[PDB]
């Protein structure tokens, strides 16, 4: 069949949130309150595109 | 004897004609039935011989927990 298209590692290199479980869990409410709009944009893109390769940026 | 009992030859003639026409129409319709049954069973795009498939109304269109679907 067709060749599956994959972005390279150059589109996947970013800084990482190198934090533990409890570090994210402690400030999770302020996380959901402060940075809500980019999260909503990203998951609406994920839910409607149904493809990681069209939502990475 | 010919007046009281026996029917006229023209009456029997035209009755035979009508009977022959009716039976010829029935035979032609039966042959057409056999041909149409063969053709539309072989092709499977007619009102008969329609084996049922799954109804599409039972599919859930709501979003799911994991979007990769």
């Amino acid at each position: 069949p067709g060749i599956v298209e994959l972005p390279s590692l150059e589109d996947l290199k970013v800084q990482e949130v190198k934090v533990s479980s409890s570090v994210l869990k402690a400030a999770a409410h302020h996380y959901g309150a402060q940075c809500d709009k980019p999260n909503k944009e990203f998951m609406l893109c994920r839910w409607e595109e149904k493809d990681p390769r069209r939502c990475l940026e | 004897i010919a007046r009281t009992f026996f029917d006229a030859p023209e009456k029997n003639y035209e009755r035979t004609m009508a009977i022959l026409q009716i039976e010829s129409e029935k035979a032609e319709l039966r042959l057409k039935e056999l041909e149409v049954r063969r053709l539309m069973r072989a092709k499977g795009d007619g009102p008969w011989f329609q084996y049922p498939t799954i109804d599409k109304a039972l599919i859930d269109h709501s979003p799911k927990a994991t979007p990769d679907n």
